């Protein structure tokens, strides 16, 4: 609770205007972000074996693993640095633009960096906002201003915000004159649509008219102000407290199980390493025993050598096992894995196939670590209206006292009032040429598209709105009578409650309380003896699938009405908790209610809202429809869109067949235990509510012989349609939640488009948002955002198969080439004695990961369709049922272990057994175990590369360009490696073996048989693939 | 709106192979048709090369080297009776093998110094530190420092020919030639500058086993130190315990005589080496090459089973498909 003074006089302990988006500083990068990096499982093991390198004596070079990963480490560094150098340069030029101050009679002009709370700003036109303001003034009068939030929430339509009144007196002229005030205001919170205040303006000798604040008037931090002249704001919240600047914390969803798979790979190579390692020194001292196996007098050890403790040459030798052995860890699988998942989070918004040519946008990736979530998910939890069904409201038979007014001269203008107020449409002031229209203009900009429709309807008949003149409100009568009214309190609408309430005071005499809610929440509190009545046709137009408003009013009495004035005055006046506590009085103020009549409104389905819900049915998932619509309304939406087939037998948990706090068991238990476990998918299909969810779960903590619960949740598991009708907003997460639980982790998604699916949205494994009638509020909060239904086809199946795909096809081949090329050099071990003496070069080991095999597998994750993205849309029957995690299991992930450990059993004694000749040349001079490492390693490099040549199916010149230019660089930086590449080294080890080795037919035809028989296990299953 | 290039939009020019039967099976059938020719040319070509070895080790009681099986007055000299029944027709290679000899072994193969063995008068005065135990001796560094250079093979084999009388006919043998053209001619020089080559050798010694110095290894300054080739043979690592180096290569006379003519031969070792210790074999191996090296039937073999096994799965799968 902060308590601002306007000018900073009187009647420091606040931020200053500074935000900073980015993470790092130029002084602790490094110190930053190495932590960071190293605390990964194999950046910390790599590091370990570079130390145990530079430390110990081993037997690969300390180049070899710290080459490796000074390069792995400064490639992330780098594009993480400069990735933050850009939101360096942002908050630069956000927060270095100048803003003028009214500090004493003088508009200094100041930079934004430099505004501290509770100063006089003054935007000008096109001037975005320097910090969260309180409009405290404008040039014109009526004190309001147009803010358009083009960048804050994405949306793009010109939101209205009001000045405090006792204030747009004040105008340009000694507004400094000590205009005292002390702005109490909530805590910073990053709500980014909700804020509690009060001002307490005092006057000459004494005042206190407090108007209390609210989201009307924070005209939030980086919001364009439009059309108007020029405002004055105080701020309030100073930049790193302003809600723009608060909502910089968005992440902590993006977790897939293909992050965790690579963690049980790592786990398990790890433990396949450090078995390679004791078997071989069990076997290095089993080998050692005998004493000519230890220093025979060809080879002899050295002094020190000799005269070292033992139990010590045991550690030090499994050490140099452990960094013999090494490798079989990738070093460039982190880097890989993040350079894909960057240069591939684009195709999901670069796509034209999701693009609405009426909102003029497209689709929208807020967590680029989902995208391969996408393509596993399992349940698919929508909501009806606004998604199913696009707010395109056409108001239809409206009933006036049970009549289907289509009553003489009593009720019916009360009725047309009613609909007339009671709501916040607020027409667009200017109106166009008069004369083409039926009207006018008079474009009703409501945000409820229910309130739209029913000022048409009622524009239909006789009355017309035309109002909201400064405090008033206009409808033309059947005649032309202006008439105004006078709005007194908006007891606004809320999703729990579901009444929108209005409290009018009639132009030449008493007040009216005008209510429309829904039927449940009307009906309950009204006088009985006409619900009998309009309930009928609430019925009918409700089976026929229209949504229904009940309208009621009261007359207000004086006394009463000053009663209430204080009881709602009180309310917002109150900085603590002013919702709840304004609930709580609204919630009374609707009491005893005469029923004036019921309307409905006819709305439609999305473009392919049937044919996409369709695809999902048949690409396995169980598409749950959680919405706050009617229960027959709900079922027609959902027998429109085929998620109810015509031959579905419906069980209904509603409040139509469950009125008994015991007797919902009965069925709970009868229709799942004795029904559907014991007697399919167009037959059974679930029909909940919300307070019957209630009744299920929240006092389920008495009878637990049989869990309500649980037996709830096995009912469900066996519907792949459910419908949950009249559920909440938070209802909605709560079975969210359940879901996420049962029986493993069925994968959500969860998609909406409103204020109500904030909720699962945020609470389920990933989240869409779609931008439509209603706001941008849940676009922000979602992971993706499409606008439009018809897109989530699309999206899951032709985009999170090909990114779930691509990327279990890296991880997978990341560990298959790392076990063959790891194999033969422990295999080698017994064919040395043991020695630990590497089979391969050293610029081999170094180069193997991070030039000869890195590119060819990036281009794949990145440009590879195993299936054509159009065959991909074009059925789903399985081709996405056909992965629901299984590319990453036990099962494929042993068939690539025990193809790596069988290709590298091939490489090794394919070469040991062509090594038995005394020759391999025609001048019959024989090869070292340089080349025989560099044999094996060429048979290695080709293999690896051709059997991810054998598995692209989509071939793009960069496909050709990487694969056949990896295996061209193997080859050209071999022979350039055997050429002079001498002062700098120690070795000249590997000076001719490349070119030598291909100067013999024998290991040319050795290396194409051997690179055939290691890829005939795969050329195999292709064929066995291709037939039957 | 969205950019509609064919990059970004997934759709960019590619080939995908559609993989049908009618496009699978003639798969197994042209590799089982191209490999069992060469499986067959290959193995005609190995079995069509003759060789022998014989193994002079000692340790049989009988054997005519078990004079010097142990350790014995410096120069032993055994030998032993061959008989070739086959002549051998082109020009013959003769090897010498070593069986439980670790030529590959972590401690052994970084006991060189190859910026010495490379002429760099700087690492020839102060040989480098991996060369370890026989780094330096009698306050000096050695020449061929290095275990490597130091347990060099040294004994001397001989060729003799019995003809229609018993006197022995002297088989020729060369030793110019049988290293790696490269590495004798780049990667093994011998010390900068100087007349003759004991000057260069100055402040050096011998290796602790050896009997001469590198300066003295053979009259024909072509072949002295450092180049000597036999030398650079050795050099050159075994890649496995049982190995084998070229030792001698004796060129087919331009007359229309076989190399080495059908008959009995005396194969006479100066025993030096020692190998009883560790439990090695000494053996002696002539062998004629081929195009493809020496007699080795894994190539032959290995093609003909993989292009056999290829068709047998071919004809399953013609079977299968175009009977069902
Ligand atoms: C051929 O090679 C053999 C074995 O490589 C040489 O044998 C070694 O030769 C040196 C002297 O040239 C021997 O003294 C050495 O013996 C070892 O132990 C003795 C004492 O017992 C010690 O004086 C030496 O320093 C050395 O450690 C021999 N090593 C063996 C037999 O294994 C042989 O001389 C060579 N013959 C030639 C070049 O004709
Ligand atoms: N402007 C409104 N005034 C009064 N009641 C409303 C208004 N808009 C919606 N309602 C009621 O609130 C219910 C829930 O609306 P909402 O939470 O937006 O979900 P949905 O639009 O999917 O029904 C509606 O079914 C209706 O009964
Ligand atoms: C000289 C000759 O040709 N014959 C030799 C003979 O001297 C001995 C014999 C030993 O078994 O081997 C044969
Ligand atoms: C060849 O071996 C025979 C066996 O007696 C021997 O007479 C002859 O001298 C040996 N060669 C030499 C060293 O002359
Ligand atoms: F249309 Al809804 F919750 F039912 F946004
Ligand atoms: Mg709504
Ligand atoms: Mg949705």
């Amino acid at each position: 609770t902060r308590t601002v003074f306007v000018g900073n006089h009187p009647v420091q302990r606040f931020c200053d205007n500074r935000i900073v988006s980015s993470k790092y500083t130029l002084w602790n990068f490094l110190p930053k972000n190495l932590f960071e990096q190293f605390r990964r499982i194999a950046n910390f093991y790599f590091l370990i074996i570079f130390l145990v390198q530079v430390t110990v004596d081993t037997p690969t070079s300390p180049v070899t693993s710290g080459l490796p990963l000074f390069f792995v480490i400064t490639v992330t560094a780098i594009k993480q640095g400069y990735e933050d150098w850009l939101r360096h340069r942002a908050d630069n030029e956000v927060n270095k633009s100048t803003v003028y101050i009214i500090e004493n009679a003088k508009r200094v002009r100041k930079e934004s960096e430099k505004i501290k709370v509770g100063d006089v700003v003054e935007v000008q036109a096109d001037e975005t906002f320097p910090c969260d303001l309180i409009l405290l003034s404008s040039c014109t009068t009526d004190g309001t201003c147009y803010v358009t939030t083009a960048s804050l929430d994405g949306e793009s339509n010109c939101k209205t915000h009001y000045a405090v009144r006792d204030t747009i007196a004040l105008c340009t002229a000694e507004s400094i004159d000590t205009l005292r005030a002390a702005i109490e205001c909530e805590q910073p919170q990053p709500d980014l649509y909700k804020f509690v205040g009060r001002i307490n303006i005092y006057s000459n000798s004494l005042e206190a008219v407090a108007r209390s604040l609210g989201p009307e008037n924070l005209l939030l931090k980086g919001a364009t102000l439009k059309n108007t002249e020029k405002i004055y704001g105080v701020a309030v919240y100073t930049g790193m407290e302003t809600k723009m600047a608060l909502n910089y914390q968005g992440k902590s969803q993006k977790r897939s199980a293909v992050e965790k798979s690579i963690n049980a790979f790592l786990i398990v190579y790890l433990f396949i390493l450090l078995t390679k390692a004791a078997v071989c020194t069990t076997l290095k001292y089993v080998w050692q025993s005998t004493p000519y196996n230890d220093e025979p007098w060809y080879n002899q050890k050295t002094q020190k050598e000799r005269e070292t403790l033992k139990v010590l040459k045991m550690f030090t030798d499994f050490l140099s096992f452990m960094v013999l052995f090494n490798f079989i860890i990738p070093v460039s699988m982190y880097v890989t894995v993040e350079m894909q998942k960057f240069l591939g989070s684009f195709f999901i918004s670069w796509d034209k196939d999701f693009y609405d040519e009426e909102i003029n946008e497209g689709a929208l990736v807020n967590t680029s670590d989902l995208n391969e979530e996408l393509g596993q998910v399992d349940y698919v939890f929508t909501d009806k209206t606004g998604t199913l069904t696009e707010n395109s409201m056409e108001f239809i038979e409206c009933c006036i006292d049970g009549h289907k007014y289509k009553v003489d001269k009593n009720r019916e203008e009360l009725f047309l009032r009613a609909l007339c107020l009671c709501h916040t449409v607020e027409i667009k002031t200017n109106d166009a040429v008069d004369g083409a229209t039926e009207s006018a203009e008079l474009t009703y900009i409501s945000s409820s598209p229910d309130e739209i429709a029913l000022v048409k309807g009622a524009k239909r008949y006789g009355f017309t709105f035309l109002g909201n003149r400064n405090g008033y409100m206009r409808v033309e009568n059947q005649r032309k009578e202006i008439e105004e009214y006078e709005l007194l309190h908006t007891l606004n609408f809320d999703a729990v409650r579901r009444r929108m309430s209005v409290i009018v005071k009639t132009q030449e005499g008493d007040i009216l309380l005008f209510c429309k809610g829904a039927d449940s929440a009307v009906f309950p509190r009204v006088q009985n003896h006409e619900i009998e009545l309009t309930k009928v046709h609430v019925e009918r137009n409700a089976m026929d699938g229209y949504r229904t408003l009940c309208v009621a009013f009261k007359e207000i009495a004086p006394d009463d009405y000053e009663r209430i004035n204080r009881q709602l005055i009180e309310a917002k006046m109150a900085l603590q908790d002013r919702e709840e506590k304004m609930e709580k009085v609204f919630d009374d103020i609707e009491t005893n209610m005469n029923l004036i009549g019921a309307t409905a409104v006819e709305d439609k389905l999305q473009d392919q809202a049937a044919e996409t819900i369709e695809a999902l049915h048949a690409a396995g998932l169980k598409v749950w429809v959680l919405t706050g619509d009617k229960m027959e309304t709900a079922k027609s939406t959902c027998y429109a869109c085929r998620l109810f087939q015509t031959n579905t037998e419906l069980l209904e948990l509603t409040t139509k067949t469950i009125e008994e706090s015991e007797r919902k068991e009965d069925r709970l238990h009868e229709l799942l235990i004795e029904y559907r476990k014991k007697l399919e998918h167009q037959e059974y299909g679930l029909i909940i509510d919300g307070s019957t969810l209630s009744l299920i779960l929240n006092s389920s903590q008495d009878s637990s012989s049989n869990n309500y619960k649980s037996i709830f949740l096995q009912i469900c598991m066996k519907c792949t349609a459910v419908l949950c009708c009249r559920m909440a907003p938070l209802q909605k997460a709560q079975i969210v939640r359940m879901v996420k639980n049962l029986k493993g982790s069925p994968i959500t998604l969860s998609i909406g488009d409103g204020a109500n699916d904030v909720s699962m949205i945020l609470e389920s494994h990933v989240g869409i948002g779609i931008k439509g009638k209603e706001g941008r509020q849940a676009a922000r909060n979602s992971d993706y955002s499409v606008p439009k239904f018809k897109h989530l086809k699309k999206l899951l199946l032709a985009h999170g198969h090909l990114y779930y795909v691509r990327i279990a096809h890296l991880v997978q081949y990341f560990f298959y080439k790392n076990l063959c090329f790891i194999l033969p050099q422990f295999l080698y071990q017994f064919f040395c004695g043991f020695s630990q003496q590497p089979l391969y070069d050293a610029a081999y080991l170094t180069m193997y990961n991070i030039c000869f095999t890195s590119l060819p597998i990036l281009a794949y994750s990145l440009l590879e369709q195993h299936i054509n993205i159009d065959t991909l849309t074009s059925d789903p029957r399985l081709y996405m049922k056909i992965s629901g995690n299984a590319m990453l299991q036990l099962g494929p992930f042993l068939y690539w272990t025990f193809l790596a450990a069988f290709e590298g059993t091939v490489f090794f004694f394919g070469t040991y057994f062509l090594f038995q000749t005394a020759s391999l040349e025609e001048n019959g001079k024989v090869y070292g175990n340089w080349t025989f490492g560099t044999i094996v390693f060429t048979v290695l490099v080709f293999t690896v590369t051709l059997k991810l040549a054998l598995d692209t199916r989509f071939w793009t010149w960069i496909n050709h360009f990487v694969i056949w230019g990896s295996l061209a660089f193997y080859v050209f930086f071999s022979f350039f490696w055997g050429g002079i590449i001498w002062p700098f080294l120690k070795q000249q080890r590997m000076y001719f073996v490349f070119a030598q080795m291909l100067s013999s037919v024998s290991t040319w035809l050795a290396i194409i048989l051997l690179i055939f028989i290691s890829l005939f296990p795969e050329i195999l299953l292709i064929v066995l693939k291709n037939v039957r | 709106r969205p950019d509609n290039t064919a990059f970004k939009q997934q759709r960019l020019p590619a080939w995908q192979p559609i993989l049908t039967a009618g496009t699978v099976l003639p798969i197994f059938f042209i590799i089982g048709l191209i490999f069992i020719p060469i499986g067959i040319g290959i193995f005609v070509t190995s079995n069509n090369i003759r060789e022998i070895e014989i193994d002079y080790t000692g340790t049989e009681p009988s054997s005519p080297c078990n004079k010097c099986l142990s350790p014995d007055v410096t120069p032993c000299f055994c030998t032993i009776n061959f008989t070739l029944e086959k002549s051998f027709e082109g020009n013959v290679f003769m090897y010498y093998g070593l069986s439980n000899f670790y030529q590959n072994h972590r401690r052994y193969v970084k006991s060189r110094d190859d910026s010495q063995l490379n002429g760099d008068s700087s690492a020839l005065l102060n040989p480098s530190k991996e060369c370890e135990p026989y780094r330096r001796n009698e306050d000096k560094p050695i020449a061929p420092c290095g275990a490597i250079m130091n347990s060099m093979f040294n004994d001397t084999l001989e060729l003799f020919l019995i003809g229609q009388d018993s006197y022995p006919i002297p088989i020729a043998l060369k030793k110019k030639g049988i290293a790696w053209w490269t590495d004798k001619n780049v990667k093994f020089r011998n010390p900068p500058g100087g007349d003759n080559l004991e000057e260069r050798f100055k402040g050096t010694t011998k290796p602790v086993n050896w009997l001469k110095p590198v300066y003295m290894l053979d009259s024909d300054p072509d072949n002295n130190g450092f180049i000597n080739e036999d030398f650079i043979v050795w050099m050159r690592t075994a890649a496995l315990p049982t190995f084998r180096k070229l030792y001698r290569l004796i060129e087919r006379k331009s007359d229309l005589h076989p190399t080495l003519p059908a008959g009995r031969y005396w194969l006479n070792v100066t025993y030096n080496y020692p190998v009883h210790y560790f439990d090695g074999r000494k053996r002696m191996i002539l062998s004629t090459i081929s195009w493809m090296g020496g007699k080795n039937p894994f190539l032959g073999i290995a093609y003909i089973a993989v292009g056999s096994i290829s068709f047998l799965l071919g004809v399953v799968l013609l079977v299968i498909n175009h009977k069902y």
